[PDB]
């Protein structure tokens, strides 16, 4: 029966929330206050990567750190030269509704998805010279947000229709598919090690995946509106959220609850995209106030604000070595910090 | 009672164009590109009335100068150079208006924001460089030992290169800006006879183009015309046409003052700046 | 990928030829292409340039004024209208592609190439001699030496590498200083410190003898260098 | 040699 | 120059990308783009046919001047998360059907999504061109149905056209902004071809309307 | 029905409640050590000189 089924649900939900609060003694910022802040940090624009000609939607670096594609509101996707302000690659899209951009680890793969609800993957590395899509990927029934490759051959996407799925190349199909969230999923977040993978929907919580088993393996709860940003720690033991609300929380894998709250009172703008620094000190956070903010990730502060733009930052990215942190705003400029 | 103006107009367009500035310069956002027009041109009034208030002084005392040559030289001079720039970016504000309005496709790839203001530099400039003539001519002059900031009489080459410098920096830039407002006015009016229950919006455009270019004409063509008048007298050869140098002489100044108010009531993206 | 190209033949001293190169199976049009020839017995010689859509139009000193080259994007083709023809231009030219983004591999994919016979300062790289025996199954080092420093500032060797099979047209191999091609068998490795680089093979195999080449790219005009014939 | 109204005249 | 002839290669590709890219904004901004909003298939397929999974673009072109349709509803998804890509269209297409007053009711909910769109932090500047579709039908549900069922302060009649009028003005009453934006209405059917020129001569007001605030004059 | 849903949920509910649980003052010291293990490594925090920056013109 649905009551008694119901009833001692939300007996068990008691339950771990019970548990949660027990195993929980010492917040993160009672020990986070014996060290010093790292202070002001004053990032400047080194490098400003024009050439959109509409709203820029996403962004993702390489593993080599000086390459990184872009997605805007135009059908284009655009591959940078950071350490320049070269263009290597800018490619059409079938669908200029994009939401979304990934940079497959290897360099050889670019992937993007939008309102299209489709997944398309561009072989950058082919013989032909230009950029040929291979295996555009179907069968999400919404739009496709936060798409990530988990090699050159699995990539894992998040889609607006409360599911993300795991993809083999070869035969496009979804292997895997993640259900289990309320709303509209928003964005992924691949650990390190590669074999959790954390997503933040419009439910406002966020789970913890399990790629090879395809269980949800935990879920977070605490933000109070929609779930636009999720990243992993570098240790891949944590993760940070930035939601419409505008405050971002740092979760944790080995417990199950958060440790920060990296919010202000002056700020009621809700958070676009988060990153990380390389050590994990400095918490990226691009807002919706038409700049980015840096946060001391172990304490609670702000060390910075990075220069505001024309718009709401869309995007952000922080390069695998940390040397330089970019971000692209809903103008058609992406600008690299340092 | 031309004073009890200079200074009526001293502060009206000072606190006109120093809100306008400011709502201008502090609203956030993308800058659009006919903004950096009114924002030089804002800046060319407010400077060119912020020198007023010594010739009020000068003037009240039945024309008498009161403080150092220096002031004399350098008020004058601003006042000239600021004069050509008011009229010169009004030009470029018509054809910009023109361009965007009659030729709104082809016309975008020859925009720039930059241009904008590569545009604007080369106005002011060129501005500065029209100004000189009037302070090496400038020179305070004492007569029965009252200082005057007058004039070092004329000199026919003096009145040729002022004629020039009347036509191809006033009627020039007037035909410019009259034909530009005269065709954006028929296409509008050409998009009004299509008519039906809606374009009856398009009465208000009518409206800011046919009042900008009134209140253009109004403030500088009389004076413009008596002086063209007095240069074509000097070189070919006068109570009334002094007259009328007197009594438009403040009339140049209506233009000046007016556009803020222009802007404050018949704009919209001005109009909310405006409003924080 | 296809580089095929047409023209050729005697040509009578002071004559004119017009070289044509139909590309296929690839975007002929974002690809710079290159000209390069050999002699009927020496090594291999740089020739001309043309960018990716037009431009750029590079030549080589010996050349300059004439062998005026040209692209026709639409058509695929590539041409080289050739200008008083002496006793010194016979060659067989080839049609080299080559992109120019960053991570690309310039000079990827020769042509064929055309013959062509007439009756009758710059970065300057020689190699350690013209043959060089070596056992099948073995290693052996293959040594190029520059005069000038081929390292930039940017961090990049601009070092080439080219295998020439008796009879085919040159194969790259290390496109950049100690950096591998696409294509070719993971044995073949490259190294060296700036003016005297080293390539070394491991274990080459039957199919690799032939004609080594080392070539610069820093300073535009490409200079090549003698030949390392490997004994079978 | 004459003083104008705040502004360049003749 | 202080660069190697790769890098200046380089360049000269990023020159060519930037030129070519420059090219293609020019030509999607010289296009005009619409957006297509009906209330539960209200007229959405219909308008589509008159006018000729993930959300369907259609592009149609009529007396110089490129159209792009981007017909949503296929989303079934949250609006709030994707309705800002739409931000900067040139106008709404907003499609409601007439006769559905006696069909909650599906006008009171036509009205709920128009409230919420024309109300929209994003559909500020952008005009709204309303349509109202299947004119015919709802001419016989008014000979047969009494509309005051649909509206209980309704003032009216048996009559098309105060019936008309006055569904057209209570559409018009939901945009709370005037102003900066106006609403385009239409009356019209199935086999109705005067509706694409609606849509044409509406767009070319709002594009003329756009230019003329850009200046200044409006 | 909702009743299978409800089961579904109920089930993953149970597998999640019955995780390994650690004291967060580990975890939040782990964090602390990670980030001052690589604060040197880090070159956001810590100025970088301008002769191994990448970026600087």
């Amino acid at each position: 029966e649905l009551d008694q089924l119901r009833q001692e649900a939300e007996q068990l939900k008691n339950q771990i929330r019970d548990a949660r609060k027990a195993c929980a003694d010492a917040t993160l910022s009672q020990i986070t206050n014996n060290i010093d802040p790292v202070g002001r940090i004053q990032m400047r624009t080194r490098r400003t990567l024009r050439g959109h000609l509409a709203k820029i939607y996403a962004m993702h670096w390489g593993t080599d750190s000086r390459l990184l594609v872009s997605a805007s509101q135009d059908g284009k996707l655009i591959i940078w030269d950071s350490y320049t302000t070269n263009k290597v690659h800018a490619i059409p899209l079938r669908s200029s509704w994009v939401m979304t951009c990934a940079y497959a680890p290897s360099g050889n793969y670019v992937a993007c998805g939008g309102l299209d609800n489709i997944c398309s993957i561009y072989n950058l590395k082919t013989r032909e010279g230009n950029v040929r899509v291979s295996r555009e990927l179907a069968g999400h029934t919404g739009y496709l947000s936060c798409c990530r490759f988990l090699d050159d051959n699995q990539i894992v996407t998040s889609s607006g229709d409360t599911t993300c799925a795991l993809w083999d190349i070869e035969t496009g199909q979804q292997t895997t598919t993640f259900t289990g969230h309320t709303g509209d999923v928003m964005s992924l977040s691949l650990a390190p090690d590669t074999r959790l993978f954390v997503s933040g929907a419009c439910d406002a919580s966020a789970k913890l995946w399990d790629v090879r088993e395809g269980m949800c393996r935990q879920t977070f709860t605490g933000h109070e509106s929609d779930i636009n940003a999720i990243c992993f720690f570098p240790n891949g033991n944590a993760f940070a959220t930035g939601s419409d609300d505008a405050t971002c929380r740092l979760f944790d894998l080995r417990a199950d609850q958060e440790l920060m709250t990296y919010s202000h009172d002056n700020i009621i703008c809700g958070i676009t995209s988060v990153s990380f620094s390389k050590s994990g000190r400095l918490l990226l956070a691009g807002y919706d106030d038409f700049n980015c903010n840096v946060w001391d990730a172990l304490k609670a502060d702000r060390a910075g604000v990075l220069a505001g733009h024309d718009n709401r930052v869309s995007c952000l990215g922080v390069t695998d070595d940390g040397m330089a942190v970019a971000t692209g705003s809903w103008d058609s400029f992406l600008k690299i910090w340092n | 009672f031309l004073p009890v103006f200079y200074t009526a107009v001293f502060l009206t367009g000072v606190l006109g164009n120093l809100v306008l500035m400011g709502a201008l310069h502090f609203k956030p956002g993308s800058r659009r590109l006919i903004d950096i027009f009114i924002i030089n041109l804002a800046a060319s009034d407010f400077i060119f009335l912020v020198t007023l208030p010594l010739w009020v002084d000068k003037e009240a005392s039945l024309g008498l100068w009161r403080t150092g040559s220096f002031l004399c030289k350098g008020s004058s001079y601003m006042i000239s150079v600021n004069m050509h720039c008011s009229v010169l970016l009004l030009t470029c504000m018509s054809v910009d208006r023109y361009l965007a309005i009659v030729w709104p496709v082809v016309s975008r790839k020859f925009r720039r924001t930059d241009c904008a203001y590569v545009v604007c530099a080369s106005i002011w400039f060129i501005s500065c460089l029209l100004g000189l003539p009037t302070l090496l001519s400038r020179e305070l002059t004492l007569i029965d030992d009252k200082p005057y900031c007058a004039e070092k009489k004329a000199t026919p080459i003096k009145l040729i290169w002022s004629l020039v410098a009347l036509i191809f920096t006033f009627f020039v830039p007037l035909l410019s800006i009259v034909t530009c407002y005269c065709c954006i006015a028929r296409k509008l009016c050409a998009h009004y006879q299509q008519s039906g229950k809606h374009n009856k919006k398009l009465k208000k455009s009518i409206k800011i183009i046919f009042i900008v270019v009134a209140a253009f004409l109004v403030s500088w063509l009389p004076f413009n015309t008596f002086k063209f008048l007095a240069i074509v007298s000097g070189l070919r050869q006068s109570a009334i046409l002094q007259l009328g140098m007197e009594v438009s002489g403040p009339l140049a100044f209506a233009n000046s003052c007016v556009n803020p108010f222009i802007y404050y009531i018949f704009d919209s993206y001005i109009r909310r700046a405006i409003v924080h | 990928v296809q580089l095929v190209e047409s023209g050729g033949g005697l040509v009578q001293p002071g004559g004119s030829r017009k070289l044509s190169c139909s590309a296929s199976g690839f975007a002929f049009s974002s690809f710079g292409m290159h000209w390069v020839r050999q002699a009927p017995e020496k090594g291999l010689e740089w020739v001309a340039y043309i960018s990716s859509g037009s431009g750029t139009i590079y030549y080589a000193d010996t050349v300059k004024g004439r062998f005026t080259i040209s692209r026709d994007d639409p058509k695929n083709t590539l041409f080289l209208q050739m200008t008083s023809l002496r006793s010194e231009d016979t060659a067989m030219y080839y049609c080299v592609r080559s992109i120019y983004y960053y991570g690309s591999s310039p000079f990827d994919f020769w042509g064929q190439g055309t013959t062509l016979t007439v009756s009758s300062s710059d970065i300057v790289m020689t190699q350690a001699t013209s043959s060089v025996p070596v056992t099948p199954g073995e290693s052996v080092s293959i040594s190029c030496r520059s005069s000038k420093s081929l390292l930039h500032s940017n961090g990049n060797t601009y070092l080439y590498w080219f295998l020439q099979r008796p009879g085919q047209s040159p194969q790259l191999l290390i496109y950049r200083m100690s950096n591998l091609a696409s294509g070719v068998p993971d044995r073949f490795s490259g190294s060296g410190s700036g003016t005297a680089f080293t390539l070394t093979i491991s274990r080459l195999e039957a199919e690799d003898v032939g004609v080594y080449y080392c070539m610069q790219h820093l300073e535009y005009p490409l200079t090549f260098g003698a030949g390392t014939k490997l004994e079978l | 040699w004459v003083v104008p109204g705040a502004l360049p005249q003749v | 120059c202080t660069l190697s002839a790769e890098d200046k290669a380089a360049v000269e590709r990023s020159k060519m990308i930037d030129r070519n890219l420059r090219e293609d904004g020019e030509k999607a901004a010289r296009e005009v783009k619409l957006l297509l909003l009906g209330a539960g298939e209200s007229g959405k397929n219909t308008i589509v046919k008159q006018m000729k999974t993930g959300i369907v673009e259609t592009h149609f072109t009529f007396k110089d001047l490129h159209f792009k349709m981007f017909d949503v509803g296929a989303q079934r998804s949250e609006r709030k998360k994707w309705i800002h890509c739409f931000e900067g269209v040139t106008a709404i297409i907003f499609c409601v059907a007439l006769s559905d007053y006696d069909l909650m009711n599906r006008m009171h909910e036509s009205m709920k999504l128009f409230d919420s769109i024309c109300n929209n932090k994003w559909f500020t500047d952008t005009s709204i061109i309303l349509f109202l579709n299947k004119k015919d039908l709802f001419e016989e549900k008014i000979k047969k149905s009494p509309l005051t069922i649909c509206y209980p302060e309704y003032a009216g009649s048996n009559t098309y056209e105060e019936a008309a009028a006055y569904i057209q003005c209570q559409f018009e009453d939901l945009n709370k902004r005037k102003d900066t934006k106006e609403i385009y209405t239409h009356f019209t059917c199935s086999t109705d071809t005067k509706n694409v020129q609606f849509v044409f001569d509406a767009v070319t007001d709002v594009l003329i309307k756009n230019n003329l605030k850009d200046c200044g004059l409006f | 029905a909702s009743i299978a849903q409800a089961r579904k949920l109920v089930e993953q509910l149970k597998m999640e409640a019955n995780i390994d649980r650690i004291k967060v003052s580990k975890a939040a010291a782990d964090l602390m050590a990670y980030c001052e293990a690589h604060a040197k490594e880090d070159p956001l925090l810590t100025p970088v000189p301008a002769s191994e920056n990448p970026f600087r013109e």
